[PDB]
RNA sequence: CUUGAGUCUCGUAGAGGGGGGUAGAAUUCCAGGUGUAGCGGUGAAAUGCGUAGAGAUCUGGAGGAAUACCGGUGGCGAAGGCGGCCCCCUGGACGAAGACUGACGCUCAGGUGCGAAAGCGUGGGGAGCAAACAGGAUUAGAUACCCUGGUAGUCCACGCCGUAAACGAUGUCGACUUGGAGGUUGUGCCGGCGUGGCUUCCGGAGCUAACGCGUUAAGUCGACCGCCUGGGGAGUACGGCCGCAAGGUUAAAACUCAAAUGAAUUGACGGGGGCCCGCACAAGCGGUGGAGCAUGUGGUUUAAUUCGAUGCAACGCGA
């Protein structure tokens, strides 16, 4: 439907999953995809290949907005950070920006306890 | 190295002197470690106090992402 | 082995066609050192397949081998107590070794009467992607592609 | 780390500038360090252990340039 | 009397303490926009959340707690401890030059005060975390470790408790006894040359059971205090004192043993590390385990079923 052509790509890259969301520059989600919804569970969901496929799919989903030039917000420590941007550049977008937006507390709240495994 | 604040007779570091302080913060806005700049310990403390003051008055940012 | 110095072994070419590949095929078909039996089976199968395809012996062979040779397989690598099927590219020597082995196994678990006719029919079906040997190629390829995410250790 | 894609700068080179800006700001190490609470005793202990073994490494080294191997 | 001790002048560094204020980052919740099928979690899952629109993303708002970077075997403090920034009140330490008092000192049973965390009382507060608890897993079981939740509590004020591997497992004060490299903070003389405080690492003699300590002594001495006298019973019982309570503190005996213990040595072992090797895996080919039979063995049987071998390394073995 509508035409925007200047989007923002948000990559939420956790240890367990990767979520790719494309919005306009004002924050409105045009489309999204996830590694865990792109045909990958458990040991496969948390790999850079599953994130690449998720980013493929999210590019394929926002096709009918004619998005042409993308900004990239990367958030989180997970495997799917680099691969997602390498697949956004491939899918057809002109990546104009790459920022890390991982939230860092300046102290903040007490984290959960250490796992004993 | 070469702590620049000793060589120039510095008594205080003057948070209002933003031009000087910008040399000691990164692009993120974090204070550069004295092991990188070679600032002497006393002046590193003066510099930290000055940067925190300048940040409070919105002369320097806390972060790159405000 | 741990040490590593496996100097390769001289294999004669087949007498009738002078092909090292066909001699490897005879060796893979041979049972109990009875090479004369295996050569007679292979030559009968190749002559039959060439009459039923018109092509030639050592070309219909390489056409059946072409549709069975795997391109990528999976090796197990245990990580978290459990295992990761890791895709790895198959070396051409191993491509042909596995193609020949799968063709012979398929022709063995067939229903025609003699081994020569079973091998001829398996080779004919492999030249159009219809036998159990190309089914094994397809299964191996789909496993490697289902594990493509793990193409790293 | 906010890298601007520059003109005629291909993708690979800007991506590598971004990877180094991140690995320089230590985003990933800060994230890993904030995943679980660490008791102050554990914090002080790992700090002291790193100091002691860095010092021991410099000392063993500067005596290693006083020993011969063959 | 002035050298121990102390006063004054001038200056210095400091997360020293008490009180108040404030800033930015982030979590959670609340409302709203976009958007759609997943999210979350794990070794793998499930519980849980989500089409009643979650997760993601964006705008606004509420609230609590903690202060990234600086940051440092860096600093301060009697110890416990103390970390954003600003102001108010306030303690100690150190230096330089002198002036002043004139042994005013050291230690300290009993006494008195301070004293992490947990905990207790009253009143507030409650984001995040999280004993108990609940569910999901794992397991032979799993009152656990892992997961999803979650209440005290963690925060504040006041009052109590008085204990910690409250550790340097090293009481305090004073004197003396080769060095080397740093850290931090003063100061004289001109980056170089001195002189003070505190501090980290190595190491000499000496000391030590050894490990190690080594001018910040565990060296050489002096003053005073505290404490020990085999292991277990037991820091327990009884009594006293203290405490709202939990309990703290002081503190036995019977009985029982011939040890218990420290350091270091040689091995062996590790679900410690490193480096290598073997049909050890991997890559392969053919088997055994099923059938019938041969043969040995166990067992059972028998008058006797002769004796021996009987994890690998006995079982077509002595034969
Ligand atoms: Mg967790
Ligand atoms: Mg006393
Ligand atoms: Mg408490
Ligand atoms: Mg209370
Ligand atoms: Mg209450
Ligand atoms: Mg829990
Ligand atoms: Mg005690
Ligand atoms: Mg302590
Ligand atoms: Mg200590
Ligand atoms: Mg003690
Ligand atoms: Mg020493
Ligand atoms: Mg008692
Ligand atoms: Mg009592
Ligand atoms: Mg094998
Ligand atoms: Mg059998
Ligand atoms: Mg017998
Ligand atoms: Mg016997
Ligand atoms: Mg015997
Ligand atoms: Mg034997």
């Amino acid at each position: 439907r509508k035409q925007v052509s200047d989007g923002v790509a948000h990559i939420h890259a956790s240890f367990n999953n990767t979520i790719v969301t494309i919005t306009d520059r004002q924050g409105n989600a045009l489309g999204w995809a996830t590694a865990g919804g792109s045909g990958f569970r458990g040991s496969r969901k948390s790999t850079p290949f599953a994130a690449q496929v998720a980013a493929e799919r999210c590019a394929d989903a926002v096709k009918e907005y004619g998005i042409k030039n993308l900004e990239v917000m990367v958030k989180g420590p997970g495997p799917g950070r680099e691969s997602t941007i390498r697949a956004l550049n491939a899918a057809g977008f002109r990546i104009t920006n790459i920022t890390d937006v991982t939230p860092i507390p300046h102290x903040g709240c007490r984290p959960p306890k250490k796992r004993r495994v | 190295k070469f702590c620049r604040f000793t060589a120039e007779g510095v008594q205080e570091i003057d948070y209002k002197d933003i031009a000087t302080l910008k040399n000691y913060i990164t692009e993120s806005g974090k204070i550069v470690p004295s092991r990188i700049t070679g600032t002497r310990a006393k002046y590193q403390r003066q510099l930290a106090r000055a940067i925190k003051r300048a940040r409070y008055l919105s002369l320097l940012p806390y972060t790159d992402r405000h | 082995p741990r040490r590593r110095v496996i100097g390769q072994r001289k294999i004669l070419p087949d007498p009738k066609f002078g092909s090292e590949l066909l001699a490897k095929f005879v060796n893979i078909l041979m049972v109990d050192g009875k090479k004369s039996t295996a050569e007679s089976i292979v030559y009968s199968a190749l002559e039959t397949l060439a009459q039923r395809s018109g092509k030639s012996e050592l070309e219909a062979f390489e056409v059946a081998l072409e549709n069975v040779r795997p391109t990528v397989e999976v090796k197990s690598r245990r990580v978290g107590g459990s295992t990761y099927q890791v895709p790895v590219e198959v070396r051409p020597v191993r491509r042909n070794a596995l193609a020949m082995r799968w063709i012979v196994e398929a022709a063995r678990k067939r229903g025609d009467k003699s081994m020569a006719l079973r091998l001829a029919n398996e080779l004919s079906d492999a030249a159009e992607n219809k036998g159990t040997a190309v089914k094994k190629r397809e299964d191996v390829h789909r496993m490697a592609e289902a594990n493509k995410a793990f193409a790293h250790y | 780390p906010v890298i601007k894609v520059r003109e005629n700068e291909p993708f690979d080179v800007a991506l590598r500038r971004f990877k180094r800006s991140c690995e320089k700001a230590g985003v990933l190490a800060e994230v890993r360090r904030r995943e679980f609470y660490e008791k102050p005793t554990t914090e002080r202990k790992r700090a002291k252990a790193s100091a002691v073994k860095r010092h021991a490494k410099k000392l063993a080294r500067e005596n290693a340039r006083r020993t011969r191997l063959y």
